């Protein structure tokens, strides 16, 4: 049991704790750890690889779900209305919530039990990790009822099927538009954006669109963004009295904070007012994360930092200097070298010490040492690994919404329009929203702007 | 594969017409390098006592973030320039894109 244990033993690769560990003292304890599934179990022949449960599309798979039955049964199939399923229970000041799941050990209801508020039911298993992440798959839930009612308003004959897949293929594109035109280059800054994302041409069904396992421990840099509370504000952009700031280490799987504690709209308003934490060299990720990640429903706390590392380790990854080599950057060999890819040697001198060669740096590690590029908040390497992935994602997507024949061109041009401050808007109680770029406005009142002032999505072109 | 559809299937399987699965769910992650495992094949760097990786020993993943990552929580600086619903967007569609499985307890 690798939840209880600490032998190491398959499927078990716990973390061995360090002599004089701030935190954990014994020894002889560990930090627990899970193999990922192998994609060939008990092979002597393949060489391990992993396996990727979702839809590699951005195709809003985390709402509507990568398995049939799982997808049915987030569908509303009490009526013919395309409608996913909402909350029987509670409402938010008379909006949906996500339906509940039925887990057999849950632990959203471990962090509070006189609350007995469970686990979300989502596209993707982890909707109830933190209340921010699952105020943003509310917010998603809410927008796909809202255009499968409106779409039954313009089109009546539509059945059940018919809507419920034309606002799927909205809220598909809404998150593609998002993406690609609001978040990438704020990931990459200008350069990389224009070297990795050139401007779409159309469809190449040549082109690969699977994740690479690299990809999985390299987008991990987001973790360096994670700031140690969950704020929540009023509708004056004030801090919501009593708790306004809650640690981090008490909102894992804390469902009943959404449910019991306001909704989701103090939530998103901490989320646009509130600066994202800066990586910096000496200021990588936050203990809150790196001392008691989960701390709440299981025997230890969790280091997601070491967890990374551990996780490359398990998938077999190659070390930093043969992803500068798959890139194209130089490859430093010495402390010196390294220095000079790090502008700082006080850094360099420490990675040295504790893996010997740039060889032998975990990804992320070394990935999220590497100093930003100018106006994107990752380094040069990191760049090129979600650069690329991200390319492939759009060039071979043959659903991808500016490829011919999946919109019409009127339909294009109404979609040009979305913005995720609008659909805050349409979908929340909130009234002042950020101002576009969303992910970079984030000072309440300098960068916010009245919903009035935005323009909402034109279904007139998708009247039969 | 239909040879004519108008809507993604749910699990991904034919948005590529000549090899179906790609990018469909249950699926293995594509390698963009080979892999590195301690006996070539299975065994993760760190599983075997004294087996060093490329002439060095490998450093534990614990003690990588309690030297190289650990910080003090007061000197944690806010990025004038991103808002905190620039974390929350990528860990959202980080959850489009991958979930890797793991075997239950
Ligand atoms: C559709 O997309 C595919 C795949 O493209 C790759 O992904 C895209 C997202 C984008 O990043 C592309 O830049 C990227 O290549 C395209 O097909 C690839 O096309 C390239 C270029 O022809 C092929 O590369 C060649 O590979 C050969 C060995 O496998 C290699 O010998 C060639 O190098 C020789 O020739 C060059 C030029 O003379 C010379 O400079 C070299 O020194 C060497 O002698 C060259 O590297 C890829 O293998 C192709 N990949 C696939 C999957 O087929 C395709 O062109 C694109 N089509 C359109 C219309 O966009
Ligand atoms: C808002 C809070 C965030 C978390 C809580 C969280 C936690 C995790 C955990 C526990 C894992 C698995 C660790 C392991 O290897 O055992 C995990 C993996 C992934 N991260 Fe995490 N993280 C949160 C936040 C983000 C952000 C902001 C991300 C990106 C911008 C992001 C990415 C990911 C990815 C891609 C993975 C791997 C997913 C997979 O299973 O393939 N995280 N994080
Ligand atoms: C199905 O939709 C109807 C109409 O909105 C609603 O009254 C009912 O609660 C929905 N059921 C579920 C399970 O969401
Ligand atoms: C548990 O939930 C209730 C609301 O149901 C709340 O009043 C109580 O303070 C919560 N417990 C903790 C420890 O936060
Ligand atoms: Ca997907
Ligand atoms: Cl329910
Ligand atoms: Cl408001
Ligand atoms: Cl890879």
């Amino acid at each position: 049991n690798c939840e209880t244990s600490c032998v190491q033993q398959p499927p078990c690769f716990p973390l061995k704790i360090p002599p004089n560990d701030p935190r954990i003292k014994n020894q002889a304890d560990c930090i627990p750890f899970f193999r990922s599934c192998p994609a060939c179990p008990g092979s002597n022949i393949t060489i391990r690889n992993q396996i990727n449960a979702l839809t590699s599309f951005v195709d809003a798979s985390m709402v509507y779900g990568s398995e049939e039955p799982l997808a049915r049964n987030l569908r509303n199939m009490s009526n013919q209305l395309g409608l996913l399923a909402v909350n029987q229970r509670f409402q938010d000041n008379g909006r949906a919530l996500l339906p509940f799941d039925n887990l057999h050990d849950d632990p959203c209801l471990l962090t509070n039990r006189s609350a007995r508020i469970p686990c979300f039911l989502a596209g993707d298993t982890r909707s109830s990790e933190m209340p921010e992440l699952t105020s943003m798959h509310t917010l998603l839930l809410r927008e796909h009822n809202r255009l499968a009612t409106e779409l039954k308003s313009l089109n009546p004959r539509w059945d059940g099927e018919r809507l419920y897949q034309e606002a799927r293929k909205i809220v598909g594109a809404m998150v593609q538009i998002i993406t690609y035109r609001d978040y990438l280059p704020l990931v990459l800054g200008p350069t990389a954006m224009r070297k990795y994302l050139p401007t779409y041409r159309s469809y190449n069904d040549s082109v690969d669109p699977r994740i690479a396992n690299v990809f999985t421990n390299a987008f991990r840099y987001g973790h360096t963004l994670i700031q140690p509370f969950m704020f929540r504000l009023d509708n004056r952009y004030q801090p919501m009295e009593p708790n306004p700031r809650v640690p981090l280490s008490r909102v894992f799987f804390a469902s009943w904070r959404v449910v019991l504690e306001g909704g989701i709209d103090p939530i998103l308003r901490g989320l646009m007012a509130t600066p994202a934490k800066l990586n910096r060299q000496n200021q990588i990720a936050v203990d809150e994360i790196r001392e008691r990640l989960f701390e709440q429903v299981m025997r230890i706390g969790l280091d997601l930092p070491a967890l990374n590392m551990q996780r490359s380790r398990d998938h077999g990854l190659p070390g930093y200097n043969a992803w500068r080599r798959f890139c194209g950057l130089p490859q430093p060999e010495t402390v010196g070298q390294l220095g000079t890819v790090l502008r700082n040697l006080k850094l360099a001198r420490k990675l040295m010490e504790q893996y010997g060669t740039p060889n032998n740096i975990d990804i992320w590690m070394g990935g999220v040492s590497e100093p930003l590029k100018r106006k994107g908040r990752v380094g040069p390497l990191l760049a090129c690994i979600i650069g690329t992935q991200f390319r492939k994602l759009r060039d071979g997507d043959r659903f991808w919404w500016e490829n011919e024949g999946v919109f019409s061109m009127q339909q294009r041009q109404a979609l040009a329009q979305i913005s995720l401050p609008r659909i805050i808007c349409d979908n929340t109680g909130i009234t002042t929203v950020s101002k576009n770029n969303i992910f970079m406005s984030n000072s309440y009142p300098r960068d916010f702007v009245n919903c009035s002032t935005l323009p909402a999505l034109n279904l007139a072109s998708w009247r039969e | 594969c239909p040879e004519q559809d108008k809507y993604r299937t749910i699990t991904g399987m034919c948005n590529n017409r000549r090899s179906p699965t790609l990018g469909a769910s249950n699926r293995a992650f594509v390698r963009w390098l080979p892999a590195e495992y301690e006996d070539g094949f299975s065994l993760p760097y760190g599983w075997t006592p004294g087996v060093k990786r490329n002439g060095f020993p490998v450093a534990l993943a614990r003690a990588v973030s309690n030297e190289i990552v650990r910080f003090p929580t007061d000197q944690l600086t806010p990025d004038q320039e991103r808002s905190l619903m620039f974390m929350q967007w990528g860990q959202l569609l980080d959850h489009d894109l991958d979930f890797t499985p793991e075997p239950a307890a």
